[PDB]
């Protein structure tokens, strides 16, 4: 019963707080790998998906902690 | 009332044989419940080194996905 914008505030700081390869670093890592694939895929068709689930969602995660984002995937905080 | 007695083995190894081909589906079932999170849009990975297990699966095997893999392609053949 906890604010549903403090939700965050706690998964983050248990996405923060683990290891490289644990299961947290992980199940994100697959949202991470998703919008990769689907920027390269814009680059090489051209056109951009009127579908990107995968790129919004780390857009959202990274608004709402870019210190966080930039820090663990150099590449999607660019 | 010796036959009662080995009735009371051969039911245990029947059991035993039970218990080791209900897992067997318990581990695709669950292997199917995540391709399916997957695919309506949540971020939970699908490799079979990061399903749940909770002694009724056991840990999962490589060879549990390939044969979910060939029964979901036969599957949806058969439509």
């Amino acid at each position: 019963d906890i604010p549903d914008g403090a939700k965050d505030a706690m998964k983050l700081k248990y996405l923060q707080a683990d290891s490289k390869d644990g299961a947290f670093r992980t199940a994100i890592g697959t949202m991470v790998t998703d919008a990769g694939q689907e920027w390269s895929a814009a680059v090489i068709n051209g056109k951009l998906p009127e579908r990107t689930p995968a790129m919004d969602a780390l857009r959202r995660i990274r608004n709402a902690d870019p210190q966080l984002i930039a820090a663990l995937y150099p590449d999607q905080a660019e | 009332e010796q036959v009662q007695n080995q009735m009371n083995a051969w039911t245990k190894a029947q059991a035993k044989a039970l218990d080791d081909s209900m897992k067997s589906m318990n581990k695709l079932d669950v292997i199917d419940k995540q391709f399916q999170k997957r695919i309506n849009g949540e971020w939970v990975s699908t490799d079979f080194k990061d399903m749940p297990v909770n002694e009724n699966t056991g840990e999962f095997k490589h060879s549990d996905m390939v044969n979910y893999a060939n029964k979901k392609l036969a599957e949806i053949d058969s439509m």
